[PDB]
This record gives C-alpha cells, structure tokens and sequence, in this order.
RNA sequence: AGGGGAUCGAAGAUGAUCAGAUACCGUCGUAGUCUUAACCAUAAACUAUGCCGACUAGGGAUCGGGUGGUGUUUUUUUAAUGACCCACUCGGCACCUUACGAGAAAUCAAAGUCUUUGGGUUCUGGGGGGAGUAUGGUCGCAAGGCUGAAACUUAAAGGAAUUG
C-alpha cells in the first residue's frame, strides 16, 4: 500500500517540479523529492588553523567559511550513512535530528 | 506432454484380485419392517454406545 | 437550592486570590472550558472565581454521598500533588494512591494493588490519563481538577482552577478536605476557619 | 448519489445499463450468442455417437503419474473430432 | 562478572528494611550476623548478602537511598509532612490584582482591599 | 518477463503480421 | 413492554442517560451514575437521600459529562448560573 | 447543487441525534419541511420547532430529544398504490407495530396508518421510526 | 469452595443480589464465573467447532486450538466465548468460563398481535462484525429459525422461536459470524421503541443500598 | 520540412569488466535534446481518490482580500501611507490530534452520515490467461491510437496484515 501519506516528496498542487541532478550520480531527482543538506564549514579546519595562524599577514584575519547546498537522492542518501532508514512509528517525526 | 504410453496393462489390478464370493445370508425385511429393524438398533439398543454411540466401528 | 451558608465568603475569596487559582493558561485553550473570562493581554486567561466554589461543592456532595469512606480514592502522580493527597487521605477515608499507578489496579483482580472504587479523584487529568483510563472500563466516576487545557475527555464533573499553580492546587485540595468533613458532621460549625491551617497541603523541594 | 441514475424517468438508462453490463456474465454470453449451437463439438446436446478411431496413452497431471486410457472419437452428425475417457478398471478391452 | 543477582539484590534488600536499628556498615559484623539471622543455605550467598547489606549502608549513610524505606527512615516524612510556618503564608504581608480582577470581584460583589497594579503588553 | 516488454514483443509480432497478410492482398 | 392481559414481560427496563435520552446497555461500561447528597438548612449531609444522575458512555467518550451535569445541576438548583443557555 | 431540501433538512436532524445534541439548523425550510416534522411531533419524536423568518428562503431551528431512531428520505418519491404499502412498510420500518412511512397523497401529507383509516394512496416522502 | 473476591462476588456469595437482572439494569461488570451459574443455573454448553492455529517458529509449527463455545439459557439469555490453547480439552473448559463471563440479555417482541410468551424479536437488529452482515428480521408464529444451522443453535439458546435472518460476507468461516449474530442478538436492548419513552426514577445501584457489608 | 546544432546524448566504434558481456563502468560518438510550421493523442498523464451540493470533532501555521484595535516602527518626534502585532472573518495549498463514524486491513474529516441499505449525475468492472491478441471499421505520412471478440485453457498471483 502506500508506504507515507506524501509519498515521495513535497508535490501537493503542483505535478511538476522541474527536477534536479544527484550531486554524486546526476540522476535527475525531483528538487523537492531531494534530500537537500546544507554544508557549511571553515575555508581551512577548526584544528589546523593553528599552524596557519603563525604564518599570516593580518593577524586574525577572517577564517573566512566554505558553504554547500548538497542533493543527494535516495539510492546515494541511504548508501553513505544519511537518512537511511527508521522504524515505521518514527517515520513521521519531520523534525531534524 | 505425450499421449503415447502402456497400454498393455490396463486392468491390471481387477483381473489380477483374487475371486472371492457372496457368502449365502438370510434375507432383510423389505419396505417398513427395515424401518423397524432400523429403528430398534440405533434408538432402544445401546449395543455401541463406547463413547461416542459410533454405527459400525472396527473390531477391537 | 443552597442555605446561602454555602456562599463563598469573602475571608475565603482572597485565599483563592492569594493562591493565584484565578490564573489560567496561555491563549492555547480548550472548547470544553466556559469557565474562561477577562483574559489579560500577553495571552494570559482568569478563571471566574465564582464558578469553582460551587463546582468545589459539588465534587464533596457527591463525595460526602458514598457510604464508606475508604471507597473514595484520590490519584496523584505529579509532583504538586503527593503531600497534598495523602494528606486529605489522612482526614477522611478516601484512601489515597500516589507514586506509580501500577496501570491494572482496577481491572485484573489478582494485582496485589486492586481496587473497586465507588468514586475517584485525579489531580491532573493528563499526568493521571491511566487512572482516568480504567474508571471508564470498569464503571467508575472521575473527579478532576481541570484547567483550561484539560482534556475533559472520560471525566465527570471538574474544578476550573490553576494546576500549575504551586499553592493552587493545595489549596483546592484543602478545600476539598474542608467541605467534606463540614458535610459529613466533622465541622458542625461552618463559619468556624478549620484551624488547621492551608499551608499543610503544600509541597516542600527538600 | 451512489452512481445509477435515480431519476423517476430513467428507466431506459436503467435497463439500457444492464442490458450492456449483463455481456459480461458467461451463462448470457454463451446463450445469446449461440456457441454451444456453433462450437462444442456436440449441438447443444448431452450425449453423441461416433465411431472408434485409437486408443491414447494419456498422463496424468500433478501431482499424479497415471496412464488414462482414452480414445480419439469421430462424431457422426458432425464429423468432428473429439477425445474421450473410458471410465472403469480395464474397460479399454470393450472398446477395442 | 561482578553483578549481583536477583536472590543477592532481594535478601539485601529484605534485610535493610528490616534489620536498619541492627547490624552495621562492617561487613565482617554483618557476615556473622546473616549465618543466624537468617538461614541462607550456602556460604557464597551469605557473603554476597552481606556484600550488597555492605554497599546500601554505606549508601543510607549519607542521604537516604530511594526504593528503601524502613520505618525508622521516613520519621522525617511523618514529622517533615506536619511542618506548618505560624507566618501564615497564604496570610496578607500589607493584594495585588489587575484590573481584570477588579471590576472580577465587583461582578461576583465581595468587599476585597485592593491595591490594585496593572500589568499589561 | 516484464509488460514493457511483453508490449514490446507483441508489436513487433503485429508488425510481422500485417507484413506477411499483405503478400496475399 | 407487555402481553394482551397485564402479565408485564419484557425483563430488564434499562436506564436512560440524563443527557441523551438513549438508553445504557448492559456492556456499557463507560457509563456512570452519579449521586449528589442533597443538604437541608444545617449544612451536614443526610445519607441514604440523592439527586441521582446517570451518564451514557457516549458523551463520557466526548468529554462533555461535565458539561452536561453543569446544565443538568443547574436545572434542578442544586448550581448557579455557572452554565448559561445562550451561546 | 441541491435537490431536495427535505434530503438536507433530514440529513442534518439525523446528524444532531447522531452525535447527541438536542438541536440543529434547518435551511431553506420549503412547505414540505414543515409538514413533514408537523406529522413528526404529532408523534412525539421531535417536538418544540421553530420557524426564523429571514426574508429569503426561512430558517428552522429544532429542539430534539432522543426518541427519534432514524428519518430519511426515499427518492425518487415512487407513486405507491394501496396495495403497495405493504412492501414499503416492510422494508423501511424495524416492526409493524411503530414506525410511520411518511408519504404524499391529494389529501395533503399523512403517514402509512392514516392512509389505511382514510384508504387513500399517493406518493413517497419518507420514513420516521 | 468459591471464597470470591469481588463486590459483586461478596454479595453473590451472601445471595444478597437474587438475580442477574440486577446486574444487568445498572451495567455491573462481571469478573469471576462463579456469579453467573449460580444465578442461572439453567445454561447449557455447546461447543460448536474446534480449529487448530499454527505460529512459526526458528524450526517448525506450534500448534494451538481455537475453542468457539456458545451458552446460555433457553430463556432470555446467551453468551459466546471464544479462547485458544494448547490443547483441546483445555481450550474448551477456558473458552466456557469466558462465554458465561460474555452472558448478554435479549429482547423478545412480537411480529405483531401479542398474544404472549413472545416467540420473536421487538425490532429489526443487525450487528456487523467484520465483512459479514447478520440480519434478524423478526419472523410470524410458527416460521421458527430460518437460519444456518451455527447459527440456529446460537439462537435457540436464547429463546428466539421465530425470526428470518440475512447475511452477508463469508458466512462459512464461522468465528465472526457467531460474532455478528451475538452483536446484533445483543443490540436488542440498545434501540429505542416507543415503549419505553417513559422515565424512571434512576434505581440505586445495590454497591450503594448495600455497602455495610464491604470486606475491610 | 527547414533553421540551429554549445551541452548532454537512444544506434555505433573503442577500452575495460567477465567464463561470456554486444551490460552495468571509462573515452568518443550520429537522430534527438533547442526552435519555426505541421502531425502524433500516449505516461505509474497518481491524490492509482469523477464532478456538483449538504451536515457531522478539536488545533495551529500560511497565501490572497477584508474588518477592528489610543498596539510597534520609519517619514515631518508628530499625519496619511507602508511594513509588523493582536483578535476575527471569506476563499485557497496543506499539516497536527482523536475516532463517536467508516473500512477487508493498510488507513481515512472523508474512503463518515451504507442490511437503521435512496441528495443529483457521468464513466468503468464481473475468476485468472488466451489478450488489448484475432477480425471488421475508423483516425494517422508512418510509428501506432480509438473501437474490440471467440475458440481453447485452468484452481492455480495478491489490496491487506501476522509469525518466522
Ligand atoms: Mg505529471
Ligand atoms: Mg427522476
Ligand atoms: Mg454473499
Ligand atoms: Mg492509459
Ligand atoms: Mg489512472
Ligand atoms: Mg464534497
Ligand atoms: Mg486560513
Ligand atoms: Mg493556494
Ligand atoms: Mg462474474
Ligand atoms: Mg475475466
Ligand atoms: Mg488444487
Ligand atoms: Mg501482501
């Protein structure tokens, strides 16, 4: 039967998305079936800055920081440690982890 | 499938049982006194009543 | 009717001020509550002083009514309300359960805690919901001190109050004891204070 | 409103429907179209007579393994040709 | 393993509840009290009895331990249960109401001393 | 099998069909 | 109900809940029924005398058995203007 | 859109005695109405009703109480003949000894028993048992 | 002995409460069996069919026997109780307790002209339970129980003379089918007839009459 | 049929992989992907829920419009505005809780108001296959679409849940 009441995805009243590629396959998954996360990081680290510390005009400068938009899909989000898989009782929690 | 085969040996079991005969027995009422008969084994005699009032159950 | 004796008399109004059961909950409310009135603004919502007194009466008429005492049982599992009902256990029958409910002491027999109640009293309706639960499996009253996010649902009649009020709801509990002893003939004199002093019913972090 | 027309005067859809829906029955089929008068090697008929062609070695299905004994019949008032099984022990001797 | 078993967890705590003006937090004392105080049928149990009476004595020591209670314990709860202050804390200290409860009162008609603070957004 | 191409194998034997019947015609 | 001459058959006349009207089964176990002293000019109750009500499991299962005592109650005086008819 | 208000007025009464409630809003309140709930109350099931005159179509407010088991409406309305009441009252009433088939003649609006004391025939409104 | 526990039990034991009747009039649940065969001692038992049900396991099937026993007086009274065990003689006396513990009253009516003792039902009662539908449309003197044979049993054991019935869904997969004649046969005392408009005085349950004698 | 032909890219050439690999993967690669003009009429074209109308439980969020409020901010501290806040409302895409209700369960405020069986109306189905085949029409340049059987065959796959 119907695994989910959505389904797949966010589409209520639309039927088109206009699809979007997998960052890792390219397979053209729907933008809102995607598994969009978020990277945010330091342009270096949060531990090596200290070797480049000593080595830097303009002492404190920025440790400017590295942002992403990642889209998995399915296939690549359960297959490396993502979304995987929960309990049907737990399935309709739609709060982040 | 096929619908070639032995057909040599059909009948092999009836004409191979041995020819045992109808031993000679006193006749059964006909019509109404089988009704009787009947009646007077299964109703007022207790005859197989072992635990269950079975008909005709095996030697034992 | 009433003899206007059972009348809420002003040195007992500003008990029920002091202890701030007046005080409702936040703009969140429950249709099954028309005790509401005057809301503040910031969400707040009051409680119609008038209407709890005589819904305070009403839960001892019907306590006052059950023949045995020991057949009145008073359910606590909140913190707010262990002192407070052993406490009114302790003056009249009404013999409390507090801590763990032990969900089956009213269905399965066998359970070392069964008990055949002729009327029960919960403090909190969501905290105490099993105890509720097998009152209504088992042909069994129910009181309850409601606020108005209460779920009324499987609870006969309530009291509109503050349970998250620290001294409102002992004193609603004090209340209780007070008018069920004058009732049943423990207090012949109404006006007299029943000396015995509110604070009792309190709960103490230590 | 459940589907079907309720309309006191919608009896020719009522009976229009049915009449279009009753084809999927089996019964209706083979009685209107007349197949067992145009098919089923008999006319219609429960018995027919014809003359003894062979004898056939037919197995069983599963689960069973058994030879059927069966004989190919050529009917008289058709000439068509049919199969048919020759029930008892042994019985293939009466029909040579 | 070193985890104690039901019939170590049950008999210890059999005998605190009942044993609490006795035996003390001394194993080689209490060990020598359960071989006559109670008829345990081998050694390695009356050991480990008197092993876990050790470990909840030294916990009843300092503060109570919960899930044991002996009636000499709970004398703080039948006395603490009664502690009333004489300052009346439910008396009137000079109340306070909004304006709310002001004309609330004067529906319900009750002469309250009123001194009246509005609190509002 | 799969109904694609079950689908699939029937149109091409549709095709042979109509080929072979118009040789007669 | 009853046969042609008296004779009164039909056994167990069930109850009817207060609020409404319907009858309470035998299985209906989330039924209640609710007695309420009544107190006569001294203010200490007299047992053995009530202002009996009876509850089906139905509105119980809804959450207005509180309710409808409120208006139940006030009708027979036993309560204040604490319901109101008008809404 | 809608088709029979006596559909819709029945719908809602059944709906109030359903969930318990002692009262309910009838629009647009059509003659039929009335004189379906007026052979109603003469039988006790619904009783006090009351007609509020908006100037558009009329409203009906009801005050119930928990006699009534079910009314509803047959349509289409069949002309049933005198012989004919019998399968009706068969069908759509749980016994023969209450229960009223609600149905139409010329002599204006009257249940399946005053039709036999009158012996007159005519179409089906409905059922109240 | 019984030597109950109950208050209900007590007072059964005392014979301070005579008859079931009071037990039904003001819904007093049932708990231990001994309160119903010594206050109808005229219940007979009737096993109707025993089915083996199989649970798999790391290695094979084990094998419970589902255990349908429907009882009751032919007068007024019936209940149906259905329990599974291990083996079948256990199965039967657990699923015995359970159907007198189940023990429901019924209304008896007339097809019309009252001339006594009724012999069918006051109204029309369906009870569905699951995909099956049992009517019992209430039959002229004289019909009897025009019904399948299970279920003719489950009626003639409360008293129902004459009644027609109507089904719908597997029939022939008995355990709910006996579940939905008990819901329909029982939901005769739940539809209002115009017979009972009247209102009564609320009788006082006998736990309140009568609590002087509770056990502590 | 032109224009365009940067990307990607059904066929194919290679390199792999492999026991085989005419597959998955790697490098290229034409028709197409783009467009104008004209055909094609299909999709798991799915909410696998036809449309219209009625009534039946609570809650918050949001979009468009509106209503009221000495509410807040910015302008000319100060007006109007605009943007926010609170309460309510009409319409809409949705979500949360529960079952008195339904269902075969999964679930569903609609899939409820159905053996207590009738608001109006359209379309479709009658064991699984043979078979969307055969045949005859019809539309299309074609691919195919629409319409659409029978003979014959035979107790044998799941909607749904349970335990392993
Ligand atoms: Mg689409
Ligand atoms: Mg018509
Ligand atoms: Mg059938
Ligand atoms: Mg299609
Ligand atoms: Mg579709
Ligand atoms: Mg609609
Ligand atoms: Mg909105
Ligand atoms: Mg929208
Ligand atoms: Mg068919
Ligand atoms: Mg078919
Ligand atoms: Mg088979
Ligand atoms: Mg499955």
């Amino acid at each position: 039967p119907k695994k989910r009441a959505s389904n797949g995805r966010n589409k209520k009243g639309r039927g088109h998305v206009k699809p979007v590629r997998c960052v890792n396959c390219s397979k053209s998954i729907p933008k809102d079936k995607a598994i969009k996360r978020m990277a945010i990081r330091n342009i270096v680290e949060a531990a090596a800055v200290r070797d480049l510390s000593e080595a830097s005009v303009y002492p404190e400068y920025a440790l400017p920081k590295t942002y992403n938009k990642l889209h998995y899909c399915v296939s690549c989000a359960i297959h490396a440690r993502i979304v995987r898989v929960r309990s049907r009782e737990d399935r309709k929690n739609r709060a982040p982890p | 499938a096929k619908v070639h085969g032995s057909l040599a040996r059909a009948g092999k079991v009836k004409s191979q049982t041995p020819k045992v005969e109808k031993t000679e027995k006193p006749k059964k009422p006909k019509g109404r006194a089988y009704k009787r008969l009947l009646y007077t084994r299964r109703f007022v005699n207790v005859t197989l009543v072992n635990g269950k009032r079975r008909m005709n159950p095996g030697p034992s | 009717s009433l003899p206007a004796t059972f009348d809420l008399t002003p040195e007992d109004a500003q008990l029920l001020l002091a202890a701030n059961t007046h005080l409702g909950a936040r703009n969140v409310q429950v249709h099954q509550e028309p005790y509401v009135f005057n809301a503040r603004p910031d969400g707040v919502h009051v409680i119609n002083v008038g209407k709890t007194w005589e819904k305070l009466v009403l839960a001892a008429r019907i306590i006052a009514a059950i023949p045995n005492p020991e057949d009145v049982v008073a359910i606590s599992s909140r913190t707010f309300g262990q002192r407070a009902v052993l406490k009114f256990a302790a003056h009249t029958g009404a013999t409390p359960i507090a801590g763990r409910f032990t969900p089956g002491s009213f269905t399965n027999y066998i359970t070392r805690s069964f008990k055949e109640p002729r009327l029960v009293i919960v403090t909190d309706p969501r905290s105490d919901a099993q105890a509720i639960k097998e009152a209504s499996y088992v042909n069994i009253p129910v009181i309850a001190l409601t606020d108005l996010d209460s779920p009324s649902e499987f609870v006969d009649v309530a009291i509109p109050c503050n349970n998250r009020g620290k001294h409102s709801i002992g004193l609603i509990w004090y209340l209780l004891a007070r008018e069920v002893l004058r009732l049943r003939g423990a207090l012949v004199d109404r006006t007299q204070p029943w000396s015995i002093m509110p604070d009792l019913y309190f709960y103490r972090d230590p | 409103g459940k589907g079907k027309p309720r309309g006191l005067n919608s009896a020719r859809k009522l009976r229009v429907h049915r009449r279009n829906n009753r084809w999927a029955e089996n019964n209706y089929k083979k009685r209107l179209l007349g197949t067992a008068f145009k098919s089923s090697p008999f006319g219609g008929s429960s018995h027919a007579k014809g003359i003894v062609l062979e004898k056939l070695g037919i197995e069983s299905k599963q689960p069973n393994s058994a030879i059927r004994k069966c004989v190919r019949v050529q009917l008289i008032k058709n000439g068509k040709k049919v199969t048919a099984f020759v029930p008892n022990d042994g019985c293939l001797n009466f029909v040579d | 393993g070193r985890v104690r078993t039901k019939t170590v967890k049950r008999a210890s705590k059999a005998l605190i509840e009942r044993y609490y003006p006795k035996l003390t937090l001394d194993f080689q004392t209490n060990k020598r009290l359960c071989d006559e105080i109670a008829t345990i049928q081998s050694k390695r149990l009356r050991n480990k009895i008197a092993g876990y009476t050790t470990h909840l004595m030294k916990r009843i020591q300092k503060g109570p331990v919960r899930g044991i209670s002996f009636k000499l314990q709970e004398e703080e709860r039948e006395r603490k249960d009664q502690y009333v202050p004489e300052v009346s804390a439910l008396d009137l200290s000079r109340l306070n109401v909004d304006n709310q409860t002001s004309d609330l009162v004067k529906s319900l008609g009750l002469k309250l001393p009123l001194s009246v603070i509005n609190v509002s957004a | 099998m799969r109904a694609k191409w079950r689908k699939k194998r029937t149109r091409r034997l549709k095709r042979k069909r109509r080929k072979v019947r118009a040789r007669s015609k | 109900m009853e046969n042609d001459k008296g004779q009164l058959v039909e056994l167990y006349v069930p109850r009817k809940c207060s609020a409404t009207n319907r009858i309470i089964k035998a299985d209906d176990h989330a039924s209640v029924q609710i007695n309420v002293a009544k107190v006569d000019e001294e203010g200490r109750a007299i047992p053995g005398e009530y202002v009996t009500y009876a509850l089906s499991g139905y509105v119980r299962s809804r959450g207005e058995s509180d309710d409808s005592l409120n208006r139940l109650a006030q009708n027979d005086g036993l309560l204040k203007n604490v319901w109101s008819y008008s809404r | 859109t809608r088709s029979s208000v006596l559909a819709d007025a029945l719908n809602a009464i059944n709906n109030a005695e359903k969930t318990g409630k002692r009262q309910v809003l009838i629009r647009p309140s059509s003659k039929v109405i009335i004189k379906f709930l007026q052979v109603m109350q003469k039988h006790g099931y619904i009783g006090e009703f009351e007609y509020i005159d908006d100037h558009r179509s009329g409203k009906i407010v009801v005050q119930l109480n928990g006699r009534l088991n079910k009314c509803g409406v047959i349509s289409p309305r069949f002309n049933v003949k005198i012989g004919d009441i019998e399968k009706w009252t068969a069908n759509l009433l749980p016994a023969r000894q209450f229960g009223y088939v609600i149905l139409t003649t010329s002599a204006g609006i009257m249940d399946h028993e005053e039709a036999r004391r009158k012996h007159v025939s005519g179409k089906i409104l409905g059922f109240v048992y | 002995g019984w030597v109950p526990v109950t208050k209900l039990g007590r007072l059964v034991k005392a014979g301070k409460i005579t008859t079931i009747e009071e037990i039904f009039l003001h819904s007093l649940p049932v708990k231990e069996f001994q309160i119903i065969d010594t206050l109808l001692p005229g219940l007979q038992d009737e096993v109707m069919n025993i089915k083996p049900v199989q649970k798999q396991t790391r290695a094979g099937q084990r094998t419970r026997f589902k255990a349908v026993v429907v009882v009751g007086d032919s007068n007024g009274h019936v209940g149906l109780g259905i329990k599974t065990a291990k083996e079948v003689a256990g199965a039967i006396r657990a699923g015995i307790i359970i159907a007198k513990l189940s023990v429901i009253p019924i209304r008896r009516g007339y097809w019309g002209t009252n001339l006594g003792q009724p012999h069918s039902l006051a109204t029309k009662t369906t009870g569905k339970c699951g995909s099956v539908t049992v009517r019992l449309i209430p039959a002229p003197r004289g019909s009897g129980i025009v019904a399948s044979p299970a279920v003719k049993k489950l009626l003639q054991l409360a008293g129902v003379e004459d009644v027609y019935t109507q089904s719908n869904g597997k029939t022939r997969t008995l355990e709910n089918t006996l579940k939905a004649a008990f819901v329909a046969i029982g939901n005769t005392y739940g539809f209002l007839t115009p017979n009972l408009w009247a209102e009564q005085p609320l009788p006082v349950s006998p736990l309140d009459i009568y609590s002087d004698e509770a056990s502590a």
